[PDB]
């Protein structure tokens, strides 16, 4: 497969799994699937990337279907980018 | 292509309860399925929106008490009862998917009876403009609407006798088939939906809508015209 090059959008509010992780569930709007998911965290200064994603590879099948991630975002602010571009979705995150 | 199918328009005697069916051709599980009322010719008003994973439900609170969302994973199917109907609650019943605007919607269903707290400021009521000229629509909310850094205010179009359109979803971002000559703007509580050049087809109700926090208040609506 290969990188997705559309826009992703988030279809529910983000949940706390518990074993440490956070699942992040998006919808791809582009086209070109299936495809690869452009998904990386990043820091309190936004700009160097760090923590960890679980799920490995993550896939979106279709423009209809939402693709679940899960990731170990570190405690406190960090920010999700998901997609390429202007149009990257990107969402500040705050761990407990 | 269209993933929702609502049960048939029912008749009812008022104090009596509806159920209406909404089956999906997608997985609700992942999901926020949402159920959004309106009266004849009054505008669009959200009901409230279930998680079908765990069974949340969230209800606007007017209706608060009087209904209650339901969904099957397994049928893929999402539900909605309404009790002690009044000839108030005669409107049309819509099916919704989606959290960053409401994508994918249901037909419709007819139910007709005989026998935080956020505020959203649409203006203007309505308006007429030429052809070809730059049309404005704006909507203010009372508290803010931004979530995971961005603002979740988003934009549709409704023609008559037909369920809305996504437009624009998190302020901005176009849907997917929209034309580049409708443009979103906005931060904060002051947000602005832009026609560049007016179309024929553009000739309809607007409305705004917040989805950050429950409710997830829709605007009063704005019907655009055309002048001459």
């Amino acid at each position: 497969y290969t990188m997705c090059s559309g826009k992703f959008s988030i279809d529910k509010e983000m949940a706390e799994t518990q074993h440490g992780t956070t699942v992040v569930k998006v919808k791809y709007e582009g086209a070109g699937a299936p495809c690869k998911v452009p998904i990386e965290i990043r820091d309190v200064n936004k700009e160097k990337v760090v923590g960890r994603i679980i799920s490995s590879t993550p896939l979106a099948e279709n423009t209809n279907s939402v693709t679940n991630i899960e990731l170990e975002p570190p405690f406190g602010d960090s920010y999700i980018v998901i997609g390429v571009g202007n149009s990257a979705l990107t969402l500040h995150w705050f761990r407990k | 292509q269209v993933q929702l199918v609502q049960s048939g328009a029912e008749v009812k005697k008022p104090g009596a309860s509806v159920k209406v069916s909404c089956k999906a051709g997608f997985n609700i599980k992942d999901v926020y399925m949402s159920w959004v009322r309106q009266a004849p010719e009054q505008g669009l008003e959200w009901m409230g929106r279930i998680d079908p994973e765990n069974g949340d439900t969230k209800y606007d609170p007017k209706l608060q008490g009087r209904v209650t969302m339901t969904a099957d994973t397994s049928t893929n199917t999402a539900y909605m009862e309404l009790r002690s109907l009044r000839s108030d609650d005669t409107a049309v019943y819509y099916c919704a998917r989606g959290w960053e605007g409401f994508a994918y919607w249901g037909q419709g269903t007819l139910v007709t009876v005989s026998s935080s707290d956020i505020v959203m400021t649409q203006s203007p009521a309505s308006l007429a403009v030429s052809l070809g000229q730059r049309a404005t629509i704006s909507c203010r909310a009372s508290e803010n609407v931004d979530k995971y850094g961005n603002s979740f205010m988003h934009w549709y179009q409704q023609k008559p006798g037909q369920p809305p359109k996504l437009l624009i979803y998190r302020a901005s971002e176009l849907q997917w088939g929209v034309p580049d000559r409708f443009s979103g703007s906005g931060s904060g509580t002051d947000f602005t939906l832009t026609i560049s050049s007016l179309q024929a087809e553009d000739v309809a109700v607007y409305y705004c809508q917040r989805s950050n926090e429950v409710p997830w208040t829709f605007g009063q609506g704005t019907k655009l015209e055309i002048k001459r």
